[PDB]
Parts: structure tokens; C-alpha cells; sequence
């Protein structure tokens, strides 16, 4: 991508995780789990409905429009409507296509953008306790039960609180 | 003891284009282009459209004995023409002003078919009985339902002045005609004079015709012409016909009243019964998509054409199942 | 519209 | 010891809408939306408009008695009519070509009325005291005063030919009438001739014209018509009149000179002592704006308009004082 | 944002810092104060300039365009010249408002970017002499007073020079 | 030990323009925008144009004797009239529906001009030697070379009625002209009735000529008029000319055929021995690229027109040596 | 840049690498040298070609359209075509100098985010082997030669195999 | 056009 | 079109 994780650093995407665009999966002693993240998902969500929306609103309703006759002595006339209707016909196919275009390029650059952060975020939030083995994990240098772990999606991780063991661990 | 930071796959095979890469598998999406319709013609918002048939419209406006006639008043929400149309003018002549009685038709949204001018006896010591073989009827000589040809009784065409009042309240469509014989002989056999003329006149319209004797190639079998004329009687105003050889006197006026979203068609479909917000010549639109790849003519509230033959915004991310 | 494409959105 | 990085927030209200979210509050912005005006009509690039007061262009023109008489010579940037214009055509009658007169107007800088057939005379042998009702005046019955009407002069109209060269160094406006009569009675009674006839003719132009008699329903009192005529003659060039009855004969003419950024406009607001470069029905917009929603109908150098209720462009940042 | 730094790692902004769009706030013995980067500013201000003239430049000045008029027997014409009429205008408020949701769109990233980078630059510039105590701030194993802190600033920081200090203090 | 990376920079001076900032020396780029053209007249697709060197389309269609008689039949991709035609209508008239005609042949691809009305004889018993001096020819008085005049013959002018059958299986451009003397004298002298007429009808086709006297202003030192009309005669059709005075019968036809991308240009330019695909006034455009900012005119394949004067997209980096 | 890259942190551009867009500049006992990334740079080839040709292929062909003539009483009819023709070349300018403008902003700030990337990929497969002396280098806690240079640049790094000796030299 | 945000812009 | 900018590229 654009920002480099979505089939970056981060391979693949999880078939496992069905209820979030975003989110993580933990393995510890008491299991292994998929669990998306509700907020940065929610954000994504509002922003392409809106992005969507927006687009459909901004074609108005095109109502009846129907084509003339014209007679043999008024040739002129006839080639001048068809200029109209064509060129219309042109400029609305160009704007269509191309905004689609463009809209598809930015959305999928704003998803890349979205892991990223989410990433940086989880990042920030461990320091030091755990180490990146790349692919968009961290391996903790602590015991990490379903309460850390929850702690750590929700955004309250106690740093100090495992400071001791992971400096321990990390030796 | 991990933890993995992932983005959603799942299955989807949809594919979108983007400016910098083209065809990409994607979770989720939307198609904004409708390719579908169902091939009949519908009821638009609960109005019926104008059948005309085997008409076309100068057909059904002048009254070709060749088309089924229609109820006396008639409400529709738009007008078809049949691509085949065999029946319309059936005595040559020139229609005058036609296209811009088409676009007048475009917004009349209902008529009122009424006898202005009775045959019997709106035209007295005048020959009310004039045929033709040119609009034939089950195969005896016909002509149109709307109009009548005066011709001359016991050897003279007297100087005939009518008029109507129009007291409808709304705008009264008057259609007349010109015959035009090809030689002096016939227009004297006919009208008596070989110095006729027609003069019709309103508050706002004024014309004078003369009739115009030439030898022409046959149409139709005829080597004579029979120019149709038209007019838009205001409510309260007066059309006053005054001529003495070569009208055709009208018989049958139309009472129209304006609408909006009207319009007339060329299609080939059947009437269902069914309804629909949006109508095209190949059938009837149902979407809230913006845009349309169908047909150019729309009537009602429909998506924009366009000449795309895809339309695909994507919202999910790109699918990676690997 | 909306884009129900999980079951706990808010939409 | 600590530094930290940042960014600007103010307490700006202004709210900005994007693709992904509307409505975002930010603290610095432009909006590039005109949706003033001063409801005034004023100068444009210094040059008044011409204001027709009670009449339109048609009344003008002809020149209806009822509107206050402009100065013989004017300039102007663009042409104004009021809504209600009640002053315009008061003898009934077609003027034809009234639309392309219209706009050949809207190129038309300033124009200089100077009396091209004096009425004393020109028409020898010929009474051009006539009046009518229709064209009344403080009670009383009067007439154009750029035309006058030719009548019978002691049991007669002689075939009357005077023409006119154009020497004024620009294109001349040239106005005539042609009545039509009711009846052959009055027909008589005024020209003396059943078989009269108009001819107008120039370098480039050619026409002629025949009384048309018929009863026609009444229109302002009035059973007969007049159509207007108009035409161009270009410098040099001569126009030549020759008639024997039925011609409202021309008095007064215009010399017209070109100009660009003109137009006429249809106003309701009054005329200020103001100055503008861009000027609306509504009022004039002073603004370097690049768009505006107040009116479709712009004249001199306007931003363009839009359906648009609120076009804000963001240029400071995200405002969060939180 | 887009880059995660506005509305993102950094919460809010300054109300305190008026004189740029982006800039510092230190705390040290000898006091605390704001000061805003003019160079980042100064490159924004241009940018965001050319942008804004260049939007209004793309849009030629309007000149006279009035309305005309038809008789009762050119009701085909009348309805062609409105249906030109119509046209443009749909086309050009279809433009407008697009064109302005893409600029802004991409303006407030731009300023997300902005700010991101000047971050990583300080970031960059200070290495392992303070740590990273979030919200965008740095805390400093050393003494900094206003000559340091200008030295920040302004792109000029010494690190061996204070790299002693910082090593025995970050123990 | 170290290792480094970087980014392409070259020896560019390419400069491009973007939303934030102008003017961006770049590595490498691409031009959009054709602003190049070889000055010349050249073939479109291998069809050499329809070249009226004096004439332009009125003076060729009538047959002006100054302009170089064409081939019999001609074919081509696209037709050029010189902004300096001084040959055009040589005897003073007005051309109707000349711009309508024009039209007509923007779509016409191939000529053949063949002698619909032998000159000798098809108008018995009348003067067909008729010439004047506003269509001079080597100082020599002279007449259009597909027009006769038809004056009378021995004190008398016989009514005349001929007509053509159309079996050449295409389109029949026909054309004739109707005079108008200044007097009636001349109109005695010329034709023998005071009361002439002239018929022209086919199947669609119907009108009916009256001579117009009238002393008008002198043009190329003629005080008459001369107004030229036309006609497309279907195949299978049959036209008839039926007159007693005053008609400039036809003589040669011409034979037409339709095709696409067809169109009339004034140019200044001359026929040079190439090709193309795409042609302007200003010369021909051989581009692949979608914009060119030559001429707005264009005929064949040819790039969008726009304002434009530079459309360079960046493919490259920005370029930075330093 | 908008990712801070090009003209970023990495302040020119390398002459001396022309095979390739983006690339490396290597320097150890054996010698020292430009190579340029090839995979990175056939994507934004790619990706780019494909922009330009979609561009181009967007407007279609302009076939034949001349001019037509009006008589001294068609001057409405006149000049309702030049609001035509008039009115459509205003759109096409515009839309073609505004697409072309974004495209190009687009196109810049796609470079600069692969340069970012293709360093953070090099970065992350480096990690604490060696140390970031600004400028976009590394600089190695061990002896490289071409091999290993080699496999840093085709993306299959050994950081056990280094690890001890760079731990050693890190000290 | 400028816009005066600051007092030492460059505008 | 191509962009023939390398040798190597695969156009
Ligand atoms: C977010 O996660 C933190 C850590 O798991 C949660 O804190 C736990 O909350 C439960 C309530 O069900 C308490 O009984 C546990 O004792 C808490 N754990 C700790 C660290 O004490 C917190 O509840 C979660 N919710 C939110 C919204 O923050
Ligand atoms: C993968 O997606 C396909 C659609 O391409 C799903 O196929 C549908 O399956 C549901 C129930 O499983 C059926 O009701 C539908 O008729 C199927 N077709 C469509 C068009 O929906 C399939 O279920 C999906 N499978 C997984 C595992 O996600
Ligand atoms: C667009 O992408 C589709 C994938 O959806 C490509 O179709 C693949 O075609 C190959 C060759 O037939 C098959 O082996 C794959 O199984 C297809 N994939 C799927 C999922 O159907 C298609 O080739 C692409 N088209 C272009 C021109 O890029
Ligand atoms: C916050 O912004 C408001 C504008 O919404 C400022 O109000 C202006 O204050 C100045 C002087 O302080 C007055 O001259 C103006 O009349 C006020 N209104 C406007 C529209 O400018 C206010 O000053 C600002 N306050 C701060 C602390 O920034
Ligand atoms: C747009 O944003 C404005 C904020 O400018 C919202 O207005 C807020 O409205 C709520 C409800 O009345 C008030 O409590 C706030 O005080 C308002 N804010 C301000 C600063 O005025 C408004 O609701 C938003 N509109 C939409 C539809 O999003
Ligand atoms: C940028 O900051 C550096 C560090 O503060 C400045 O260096 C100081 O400059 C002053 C001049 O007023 C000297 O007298 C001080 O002794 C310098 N400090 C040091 C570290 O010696 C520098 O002047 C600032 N200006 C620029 C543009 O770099
Ligand atoms: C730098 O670019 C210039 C073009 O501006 C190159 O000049 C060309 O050089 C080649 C051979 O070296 C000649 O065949 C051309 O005639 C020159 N002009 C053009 C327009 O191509 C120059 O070679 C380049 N130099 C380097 C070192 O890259
Ligand atoms: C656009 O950029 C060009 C560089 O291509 C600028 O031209 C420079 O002009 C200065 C002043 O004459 C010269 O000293 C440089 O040598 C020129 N550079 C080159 C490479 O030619 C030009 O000034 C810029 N124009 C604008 C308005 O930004
Ligand atoms: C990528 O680089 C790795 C490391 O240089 C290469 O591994 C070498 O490949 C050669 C084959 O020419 C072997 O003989 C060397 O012994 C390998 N070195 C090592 C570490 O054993 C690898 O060949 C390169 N190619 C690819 C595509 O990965
Ligand atoms: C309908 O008409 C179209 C021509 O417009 C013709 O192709 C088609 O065969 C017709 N179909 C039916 C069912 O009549
Ligand atoms: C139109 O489509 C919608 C979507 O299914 C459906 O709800 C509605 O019934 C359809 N309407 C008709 C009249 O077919
Ligand atoms: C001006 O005219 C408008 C109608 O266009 C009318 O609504 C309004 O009342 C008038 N106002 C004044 C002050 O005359
Ligand atoms: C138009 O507005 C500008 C902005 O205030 C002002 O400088 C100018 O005086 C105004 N012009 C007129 C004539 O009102
Ligand atoms: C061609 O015509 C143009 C006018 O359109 C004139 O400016 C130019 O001088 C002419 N050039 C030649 C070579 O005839
Ligand atoms: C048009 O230009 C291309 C590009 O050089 C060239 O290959 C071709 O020969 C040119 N065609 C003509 C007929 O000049």
C-alpha cells in the first residue's frame, strides 16, 4: 500500500477475524483468539458511509429528458441538440469513471493508513516490555494473561506494572 | 506469549480499478451502475401511459379511420410511439409546424376529445359526405375521424362563416386542413371557384390560405396535396373560420391541460401491470443508484446515463486470504 | 444507506 | 526537563465538510461562496443602464405615448425592463421577429433617434393625422410616435415612393407598420384601394406586403391589426418605401453603435448612484469570489454561479483547544 | 488524521501557541514556554496558498450572459437553450463542491503529515539522549537550558556533546 | 562499513506544476499537450479535400464562370473554401436556406455533376442565350454555368412544363433561380407577362414563384434581384419545373453521395503531397496525445481541444543533484 | 515530501545510481557502489504506466467538428452554439488542468511514501545490527562483504549470524 | 491573495 | 504506452 502494512510488513489478512475490518489476535497460556477493535473499525466505517453517501448525493436526480424532431430544412438545429447531448453524455461518463477511480485509490490508501496507526499505536503503548518479530507482532518478555491482553486492546496497558519482569526476561 | 496486529479478509471475489493498479480483489464493495430492467412498459407513479397504437401522432391528432379510437378523455403519464408506425398522414400533404406540435404534446398531461363543430349542420348548403381511397377503412374509402371535407352542393360552394367559443377553461387544440387538387378541372368540380381561399383567425393567430393548383407526382395514389394546419385556442378566446372552397373543415378539437415529467417515446414493449418511478424504451429502471448504463431516454426520476460498463466503488480493504 | 457489514455497528 | 511538539488551535468556529467527514471545525478557513448583494441597480464600469419605466422593448420601440420620452441620444451598459410592463404593443398586431430584434438589441451600445421621414412632409397628398384609442394619451386618442398613419387625403391615396439614405456613419433601425382592416368598407374609407400593397425594399432586404381583410375577435377594442416590420440598413445603403395604402409609414429611426458585454435584464430594484463591475436582477455583487449563488442572470465580470448553499475551503488545521 | 498525529498520538493543540501552525513547548529550570517552528509554517503557508490561488485561477471570470427569449412556435428551441443551461450548471456545481471536499480532504492530511514529520525529526535528531513519554513529548536524561533548546529548535542539536550525561543518567 | 538508501536523480530540467507548489524540476515526465503542426493541406485517411480555390460553396454550386470548372465527378474527405472568396453569388439575390444546404454537404462525400436539362432542347420555343455583366467571364458578359436563362422567344413566351425522372439511385441536388426586374417594362421585354408564375414540385417537395417588381438600390450595378432556391430529389422521384416567365431554369444537377467525418473549413493553407489522420485550418496534427491547443476547428481523429498552454505530467521524482 | 522522505530526512537525490528509481549505496573493505532496487521500482513503474495510460485512455477521440453559419435573423441561434462550444471548452480545461495538477501531487507523494517504505523495510530487517547515522544510511556493528550486502538487498538478511559479533561491537 | 495568519509570514 | 526508463524493465 501507500503507507506499506496492508500487504506490507503485514502479509496477509486474518479470514479468522469476521466481526472488524481491524483488530488483533492473542496467544497465551489459557489460548489463542481473534478479537477485532471496535473503535478504529466504527471510525472506518463512518468515514467511507459518509464518503459513499456523499457520492450519491452529489448526482442529483435526473429527470425526464426526452429527444426532439426535427424536420429536413432544419438539419442544423438537429446536429446542435446532438452536440448537447453527446458532449453532456462525454463530460458525465469522464467525471464518473474518474472519480470512482481516484475515491477507490484514497479509500484503500486510508485503510493501509488505519492498520498503520492502529499498529504504532499497540507499538507506543508496549515500549520496551516486548519485542517486534516482525510481521506485525510483538512477543512479550512477561506472562500476559486474557486481562493483559484485554488491557492492551482497550488502551489502559500498565507499563510499570510488568517493567520488572520483561527487564528481567529481557537480561 | 504474542499478540498480532491484522486486517479482515474473508472470500469475495469483487474486483475494482484504482488509477494506479487496475482489477483488485477487495472484501467489500458497491456497485453504483444499474444494468438491469425489466422489459415492460409500466405505469409511471400511478398514471398510465398514451398507447397510440398503430398511430403515430399526426395519425391519432387528424383521426386515421385505421387506428382504434380512443375513449373520449384520456389522462396518461407519458406518450409511446410504435417504431413501425404504417398509420399517420394518409393523404399526402404537408404537416406544418408538426415537431413544434410534438413538443407542445410533451407537456400536456391529459384530453378531452369533443365535437367543436358538428356535421349536421355546422356547414349548411355544403356537402358533408367527401371520401377517399387514400384513408380506406375495412376496405371501403374512408377519412379522418376528426376532420371533414366540404365540398360543393347543387352546383355552388356559398361563402360559409363559422366559429367557436371556447368555454372549456383550459386550451382548446383546433387541426384543419388545405386540399390542394391538381388541376382547375377538379377545383371547380369541387369548390366551383377557381379563386377560393380559407381565412381562420383567433385573438392571437391570423392566416389566410390559397389554393394552389399543380400537377404533382403520385403519392399514395394521389396526385393532389392536402396541407394540415393547427392551433392553440386560448380559454375565453374565438376561432373563426370563413372560406368559400378547399377546407377541410375541423370537426373533432382537443381540450389539453399542462403536466410536468411528460414526455413521448419510441418503444417496442408491452404494457404490464406494474409501476415504476423510472421508464426507458427497453423497460422500466427500479434503483437508487446514481448512475445507468441502460438507455439515454428517461421519464421520471431515474439514474444518470452514462456510456460505463462498470461502476464499482470499493469500501472494504484488499482481500488477501493468503 | 448503510454498510452493515458487521453486527455491532452503530448505522 | 521536558519539550513537547504540537500543533495550532485557536477558538474558531468555522466548520469545513470532507469526503470522509462532514462538518469539522477548524481554525482557519475561506469561503469562496458570494451570497451578498446591495439590492440596488447601479452603473457598470461607469456607464448608466438604460431604464425603459413603464414600457418594454416593443413599447419603445414603436414608441407608446404613455411612457415618459427619452433624450434623443443614449448609452448605456445594459437594457432594463420592469416586471410588469403594461406599456407595449397597444394597437394589436404580430411584430415579427421581435425575439432576433431583441437580441440583436443586446449588442446595441447607444442609439441616436433623429427623424428620417419628417411629417411635413413626406407624404404629400396623403392625410397623417390619424389616431386610435388603443394608443391613447392623457384621455385622449393618439399614436406611435416613431410612425405614422397614412390615410386617404380628399376622396384619395395617391401611389406614394420616398426612400432615405443612410449617411449617419452607422447602422440605422428602421420601424414600419402594416394595418389590416376588418372589412373591405374601411378598407375603402382609408386608402381607397381593395387591391393595395407595401413594398420595402434595400440593398439586402425585400419585402412586400398585402392588406389582409378579415374579422378578427376584438382586441383592445379592436377588430383590426397591425403588424410590425423592422430592418437594418446598413451605412450607405438606401431604403426605399413604396406604397398606395394600408402603411403605418416610419417618422423617427435609430442609428445604433456596437458594444460588448451588454445585455437586458428584468428587474424589480431601482437605480442608485453607485458604481459596480458585476450586476444581477437582484442587486450588484462586489466580490473577487470565485463562485456565487444569488442569481443565474449576470452581466459584466461575475463569479460564476452555483446551486450551492455553502462552498468553505479549508486552509488552518483541525481545531482542538480541548 | 490520516498520519496519526493530529487528533491522534497528540490528542489536542495549543491555544497558547499563536504566533505558527506548528511548533514546540519546553520546560526547563530556567521556565516554560511555547515557540512555533517557522520553517514547517512557512512551507505550509505557501503550499496552502498556491492551492487556494490556484483554485480560484482555475476559474475563469464570468462575462455577460443574459437569458433570452421565443414565441409560441419555438417551444423546441426555448427548451434546448435550458436544457444547455441546466447542463452547465449541474456540471459546474457538481465541480465545485467536489473539487472543494478533495481539497479539504487532503489539506487537513497535509497538516497531519506535517506535524508527523516534524516530530520524527526532532525524534531523529534527539536519538537515544531523552525518551519518548507520548503525547509527542521527549524527556531529557540531561540538563537542557534555552541555548539547548534553541538548539533543538532551530536543527542544530549536539549529541555527544551531552551524550556523557544522558548515558550515566539513563544508567 | 555502511550502507545507504536513496532515490534516482538524473540531469532533468523538466518542470511540472502541482496543487501545493508550482514550477517542480522533475526527473522524468510526460507532455499531454500537442501543440505541434506541419502547415499543410493534406489528405484525411487517403482521400484528398474538395478544394474550391476563388469560389467558396454558393459561387460553385451556381457554376461562377471566374472559378476553374472541376472534374465531372468528385470524391473527398473534407471540404475548403479560401477566407478571400470573392466568387460567390455574382448576380444580386437572396440564396435561401444556403446555410441548411451547407449543412447538407458537411455530410456529403462524392459529387456527380451531370446535365439534368439539355440545353438544347429542353425549353422549346424560348431564348436560352440569356447573359449579363455582374457574372462577366474574360471581360465578357456571361452566366452561371449550371443555370439558363429562359427569356422570350419571337414577341412570345409559351408556358413551358418539363420535368426529370431521378434514376442515378442517389440524392439530386437541384437548383434554380427565380428573377425580379425593377420594372414592368423590362418584365414585358423579358418573359411577355405581367402575370408570370413559376411551379417547381416533386413528391415532398411544393412551391409556387411570383415576380416581385420593385425599383430596389443598385447592386454589382444591377437594380433587379435574382433568388436562388434548391431541392433534394429523392431517388425514384420525380421533379417538375412548370412556368410562363421570370425562371432561371436548371441545367446541371448534381448526383450526391453520404459519408462520415465530413466537414467544411475556411483555411489559408495550401495542398501539399501528404497524409493524415487528423486535419485543422491551421495545418495537420499527427498525435497520439489526447490534448492539443492548435485550433478549436478539427477534422478526423484528432486530440481534445483546450486552452491550455502547457498539460506536462510528472511520471519521474523530483530531482534534486544536489 | 508528504512522507517526509525525498527532500526529508534523505536530502538529495544519487546521480550516480541510473538503472533505477530507488535503490542502495553500499560501502565496505571490498569496495564501495550504487545498485538499485529493482522490485520497488518495477511497482511504481507499473503503477505509474498505469495512472498515465488511464489517463490518456479516459478522453476519448475528438472526431470531426466544425463550424456552422447563421443569416443576419438566426443571431440567437448563433449565439446559443458559441454558448455551447464556449461553455464545453471552459469544462474541458478546467477538468484537464485540475486532474492533471492532483495526478501530479498524487504521483510525488507516492515516490516519497516508497522511498519511506522501502528504508523502513531495510530498518526492520537490519534492527539492532547496526545504527541509523541519519541521512537515510546504517551504519554496521560488524564486517558486511558484497555477500551479505547482497542479502540486505534482496530481502533475505541473517541477523542471528551477526548478532553476536554486532552485540560484541555494540558493547 | 494571501493569507495573513502570522506577523513574520513571509506573503 | 511504456515508460522505457531502465533496461531492465519487464513493458
Ligand atoms: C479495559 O481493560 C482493562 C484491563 O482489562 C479493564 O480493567 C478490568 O475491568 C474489570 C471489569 O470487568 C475489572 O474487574 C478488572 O479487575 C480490570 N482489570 C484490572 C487491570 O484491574 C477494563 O475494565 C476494560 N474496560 C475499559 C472500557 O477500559
Ligand atoms: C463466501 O462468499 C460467498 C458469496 O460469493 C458466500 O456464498 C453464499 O453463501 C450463503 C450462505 O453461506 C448463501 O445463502 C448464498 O446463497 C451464497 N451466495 C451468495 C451470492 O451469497 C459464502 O457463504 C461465503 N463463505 C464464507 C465462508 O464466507
Ligand atoms: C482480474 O482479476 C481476476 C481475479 O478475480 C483474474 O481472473 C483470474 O484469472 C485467471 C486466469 O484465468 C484465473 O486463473 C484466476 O483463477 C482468476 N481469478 C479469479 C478469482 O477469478 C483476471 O485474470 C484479472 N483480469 C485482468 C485483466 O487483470
Ligand atoms: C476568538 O475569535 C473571535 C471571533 O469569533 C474573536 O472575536 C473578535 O474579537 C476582536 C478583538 O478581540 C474584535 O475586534 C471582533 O469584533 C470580535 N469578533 C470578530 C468577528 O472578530 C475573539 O477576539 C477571539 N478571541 C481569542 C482569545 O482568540
Ligand atoms: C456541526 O458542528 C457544530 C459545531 O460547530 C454542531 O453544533 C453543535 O451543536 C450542538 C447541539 O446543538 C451544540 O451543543 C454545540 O454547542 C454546537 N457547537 C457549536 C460550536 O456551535 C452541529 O451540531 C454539527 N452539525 C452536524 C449536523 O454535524
Ligand atoms: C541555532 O541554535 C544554535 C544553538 O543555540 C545557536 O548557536 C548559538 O548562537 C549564538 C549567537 O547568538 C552563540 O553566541 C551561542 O554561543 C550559540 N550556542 C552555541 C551552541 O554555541 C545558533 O546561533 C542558532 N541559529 C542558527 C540559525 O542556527
Ligand atoms: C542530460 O540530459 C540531456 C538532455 O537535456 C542529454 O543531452 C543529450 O545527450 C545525448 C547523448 O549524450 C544526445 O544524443 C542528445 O542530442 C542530447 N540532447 C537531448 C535532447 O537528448 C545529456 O546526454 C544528459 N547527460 C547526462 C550525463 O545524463
Ligand atoms: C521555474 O523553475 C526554473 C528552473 O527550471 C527557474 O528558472 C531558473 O531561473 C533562474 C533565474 O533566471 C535561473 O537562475 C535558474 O538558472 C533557472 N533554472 C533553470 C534550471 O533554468 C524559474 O525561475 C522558475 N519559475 C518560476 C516562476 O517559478
Ligand atoms: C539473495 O541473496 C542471498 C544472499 O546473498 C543469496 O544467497 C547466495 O546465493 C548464492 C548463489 O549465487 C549462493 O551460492 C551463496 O552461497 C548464497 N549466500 C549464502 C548466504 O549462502 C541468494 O542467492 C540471493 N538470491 C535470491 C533471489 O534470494
Ligand atoms: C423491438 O424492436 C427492436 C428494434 O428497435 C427490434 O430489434 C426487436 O426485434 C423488437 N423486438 C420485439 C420483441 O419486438
Ligand atoms: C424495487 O426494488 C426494491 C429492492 O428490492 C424492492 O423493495 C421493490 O419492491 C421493487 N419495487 C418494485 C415495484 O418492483
Ligand atoms: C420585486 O419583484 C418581485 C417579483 O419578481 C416581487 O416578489 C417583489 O415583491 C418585488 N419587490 C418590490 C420591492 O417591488
Ligand atoms: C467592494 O468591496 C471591497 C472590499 O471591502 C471594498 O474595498 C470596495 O470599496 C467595495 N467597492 C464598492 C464600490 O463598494
Ligand atoms: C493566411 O490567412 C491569415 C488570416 O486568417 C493571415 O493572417 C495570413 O497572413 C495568411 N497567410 C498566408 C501565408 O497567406
Ligand atoms: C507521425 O509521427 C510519428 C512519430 O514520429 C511518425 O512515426 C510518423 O511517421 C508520422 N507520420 C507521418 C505521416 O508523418
Amino acid at each position: 500500500g501507500l503507507f506499506g502494512a496492508i500487504a506490507g510488513f503485514i502479509e496477509g489478512g486474518w479470514t479468522g477475524m469476521i466481526d472488524g475490518w481491524y483488530g488483533y489476535h492473542h496467544q497465551n497460556e489459557q489460548g489463542s483468539g481473534y478479537a477485532a477493535d471496535q473503535k478504529s473499525t466504527q471510525n472506518a466505517i463512518n468515514g467511507i458511509t459518509n464518503k459513499v453517501n456523499t457520492v450519491i448525493e452529489k448526482m442529483n436526480i435526473q429527470f425526464t429528458a426526452v429527444g426532439k424532431e426535427f424536420n429536413k430544412l432544419e438539419k442544423r438545429m438537429e446536429n446542435l441538440n446532438k452536440k448537447v447531448d453527446d458532449g453532456f453524455l462525454d463530460i458525465w461518463t469522464y467525471n464518473a469513471e474518474l472519480l470512482v477511480l481516484l475515491e477507490n485509490e484514497r479509500t484503500l490508501d486510508f485503510h493501509d493508513s488505519n492498520v498503520k496507526n492502529l499498529y504504532e499505536k499497540v507499538k507506543s503503548q508496549l515500549k520496551n516490555n516486548a519485542k517486534e518479530i516482525g510481521n506485525g507482532c510483538f512477543e512479550f518478555y512477561h506472562k500476559c494473561d486474557n486481562e493483559c491482553m484485554e488491557s492492551v486492546r482497550n488502551g489502559t496497558y500498565d507499563y510499570p506494572k510488568y517493567s520488572e519482569e520483561s527487564k528481567l526476561n529481557r537480561e | 506469549d504474542t499478540i498480532c496486529i491484522g486486517y479482515h479478509a474473508n472470500n469475495s471475489t469483487d474486483t475494482v480499478d484504482t488509477v494506479l493498479e487496475k482489477n483488485v480483489t477487495v472484501t467489500h464493495s458497491v456497485n453504483l451502475l444499474e444494468d438491469s430492467h425489466n422489459g415492460k412498459l409500466c405505469r409511471l407513479k400511478g398514471i398510465a401511459p398514451l398507447q397510440l397504437g398503430k398511430c403515430n401522432i399526426a395519425g391519432w391528432l387528424l383521426g386515421n379511420p385505421e387506428c382504434d379510437p380512443l375513449l373520449p378523455v384520456r389522462s396518461w403519464s407519458y406518450i409511446v410511439e410504435t417504431p413501425n408506425s404504417e398509420n399517420g398522414i394518409c393523404y399526402p400533404g404537408d404537416f406544418i409546424d408538426y415537431e413544434e406540435l410534438r413538443e407542445q404534446l410533451s407537456s400536456v398531461s391529459s384530453f378531452e376529445r369533443f365535437e367543436i363543430f358538428p356535421k349536421e349542420s355546422s356547414w349548411p348548403n355544403h356537402n358533408t359526405n367527401g371520401v377517399t381511397a387514400a384513408c380506406s377503412h375495412e376496405g371501403k374509402s374512408s377519412f379522418y375521424r376528426n376532420l371533414l371535407w366540404l365540398t360543393e352542393k347543387e352546383g355552388s360552394y356559398p361563402k360559409l362563416k363559422n366559429s367557436y367559443v371556447n368555454k372549456k377553461g383550459k386550451e382548446v387544440l383546433v387541426l384543419w386542413g388545405i386540399h390542394h387538387p391538381p388541376n382547375s378541372k377538379e377545383q371547380q368540380n369541387l369548390y366551383q371557384n377557381e379563386n377560393a381561399y380559407v381565412s381562420v383567425v383567433t385573438s392571437n393567430y391570423n392566416r389566410r390560405f390559397t389554393p394552389e393548383i399543380a400537377e404533382r407526382p403520385k403519392v399514395r395514389d394521389q396526385a393532389g396535396r392536402m396541407n394540415y394546419y393547427w392551433t392553440l385556442l386560448k380559454p375565453g378566446d374565438t376561432i373563426i373560420f370563413e372560406a368559400n372552397g378547399n377546407l377541410i373543415a375541423p370537426m373533432y378539437a382537443f381540450a389539453l391541460s399542462r403536466g410536468f415529467g411528460s414526455g413521448i417515446i419510441t418503444s417496442n414493449a408491452s404494457m404490464h401491470e406494474c409501476n415504476t418511478k423510472c421508464q426507458t424504451p427497453l423497460g422500466a429502471i427500479n434503483s437508487s443508484l446514481p448512475y445507468q448504463n441502460i438507455h439515454p431516454v428517461t421519464i421520471g426520476e431515474c439514474p444518470k446515463y452514462v456510456r460505463s460498463a462498470k461502476l464499482r466503488m470499493v469500501t472494504g480493504l484488499r482481500n488477501i486470504p493468503s | 444507506x448503510a454498510l452493515e457489514y458487521f453486527e455491532w455497528l452503530s448505522x
